[PDB]
């Protein structure tokens, strides 16, 4: 699970910062948003819940604060959370 | 008579200090501000609230030195009868900015005046100071977010917890998120009081009508139990002193009142500790802090040896009158020998291991009727 979020952040950040991506960035993120509906079952899946599973569902709300106008301060907290979990 | 002439002289001195630059008249302006603060402390009833508004408007220009604002902040904490309750937005965008920039400037006089102003705002009222608490939330969070490179960042974090005595509807946005971060990096005696104060505030919020504002902190009560126990589930790391400080503060919070763990969180905390003790030998060493709460004798043997464990259990007493205690220690040594035989009977003769695992059948019925678990505590 935690192996794919590396390139999932490295693509979705660098497209938006270098190649002027607007709608394709959500297309890159949407396989990752269509994954966490099955739920944790095992011990490693519980460790992923207690290690990272607090800000992955919440950051979509920040995306819901981005779709109305496209503000900067309504999205940079999600970038802060992504840059915090990327190093971890 | 005299007060109406003294307030006009202070207003003229403030106007002359505002009309000045003031490069060469900085000491004279500081002396005039000290004299005005002494006159306001001697008399704070003349003539209206316009002088306080002029002093609050002149306080932004007096923070240039910034030693001149440290004497003016002391006057606002003595004449704060109804100026903060009427006009709170006139200084909320300046006092919080002066308190947030005091850590970057490195001034003790600017750090003491902001703490004195925060204490004067916390001691007067709490419902009327909601805007001042919301405006100073970033200055209260920057001390907890930058405590690694600053030495004075840990002083404001202890003073910000004294201001949140009620904590009902003051901020409700970053109060519980930063309270569990400073406790996992401070010492045992410095985090034992803050965790107990947070548990008392959560119990007071659950007992009052604002039960929904503190019902989501159980995960905040779980991660502090997960930073020493569930931290070695994926990858083992140490941080041994941090885990030992997090286990002792959690043990003190569980032995202080225990109104939060019972009864939907203690069963999940005991199962996580049982899974961590049955995972490896590194995570199984945190049980002694679980044993130091009621049956404390963990420093008797330093893992050496199996023959010296009975001698350590015999020397764990005083031992003036240990007639029954010697028989209890002999029974505990015989039970440990039976457990060692069950461990050495792996893995085709595990009936004794199942007898040791199911050895709490009559002990659970005896403690529910007579409340006597001395043999269970010895085992």
């Amino acid at each position: 699970w935690h192996e794919m979020w590396h390139e999932g952040l490295e693509e979705a950040s660098r497209l938006y910062f270098g190649e002027r991506n607007v709608k394709g960035m959500f297309e890159v993120l949407e396989p990752l948003h269509a994954m966490m509906e099955r739920g944790p079952q095992t011990l490693k899946e519980t460790s992923f819940n207690q290690a990272y599973g607090r800000d992955l569902m919440e950051a979509q709300e920040w995306c819901r604060k981005y779709m109305k106008s496209g503000n900067v301060k309504d999205l940079t907290q999600a970038w802060d959370l992504y840059y915090h979990v990327f190093r971890r | 008579c005299e007060l109406a002439l003294q307030n006009p002289e202070v207003v003229a001195l403030r106007g002359g200090l505002n009309t000045i630059l003031k490069n060469v008249i900085d000491c004279q302006l500081s002396r005039i501000n000290e004299a005005l603060i002494t006159t306001i402390l001697h008399l704070l009833n003349h003539p209206k609230t316009r002088q306080y508004v002029r002093a609050d408007v002149e306080l932004e220009r007096i923070l240039a030195p910034y030693t001149d604002f440290h004497y003016r902040h002391s006057p606002d904490t003595a004449e704060g009868q109804l100026k903060e309750d009427r006009e709170a937005r006139f200084l909320a965008s300046k006092m919080g900015i002066i308190a947030t920039f005091r850590s970057w400037a490195g001034i003790i006089n600017l750090c003491k005046p902001g703490n004195s102003g925060i204490q004067s705002l916390i001691g007067v009222l709490c419902i009327p100071n909601m805007e001042i608490r919301r405006g100073l939330l970033e200055v209260l969070y920057d001390i907890f977010r930058l405590p690694l490179p600053v030495v004075t960042e840990e002083f404001i974090e202890a003073l910000l917890s004294v201001d949140p005595g009620r904590f009902q509807d003051s901020w409700r946005l970053s109060d519980g998120f930063v309270a569990a971060e400073a406790k996992t990096i401070l010492p045992h005696r410095a985090r034992s009081r803050p965790d107990l104060m947070d548990n008392y505030l959560a119990l007071i919020l659950s007992a009052f009508i604002r039960n929904g504002l503190l019902e989501g902190l159980v995960e905040v009560i779980t991660n502090s139990d997960d930073h020493i126990s569930v931290r070695a589930t994926i990858l083992l790391g140490e941080l041994l002193h941090m885990a030992n400080t997090i286990l002792p503060h959690s043990h003190s919070h569980h032995l202080h009142c225990l109104p939060t763990l019972m009864n939907m969180a203690a069963s999940f905390d005991i199962p996580k500790e049982k899974r961590l003790r049955a995972s490896a030998a590194l995570n199984c060493l945190k049980r002694f802090h679980e044993m130091k709460k009621r049956g404390p004798k963990p420093y008797s043997l330093h893992l050496d040896h199996i023959i010296q464990k009975a001698i350590a259990t015999h020397q764990k007493r005083d031992q003036y009158l240990r007639v029954q205690k010697d028989i209890f220690i002999l029974k505990d040594t015989e039970e440990a020998l039976l457990i060692n035989l069950r461990d050495s009977q792996v893995l085709q003769h595990k009936e004794n291991l199942e007898w040791n695992w199911n050895l709490i059948g009559t002990i659970l019925k005896w403690p529910n009727v007579n409340l006597r678990n001395y043999k269970d505590e010895q085992l």
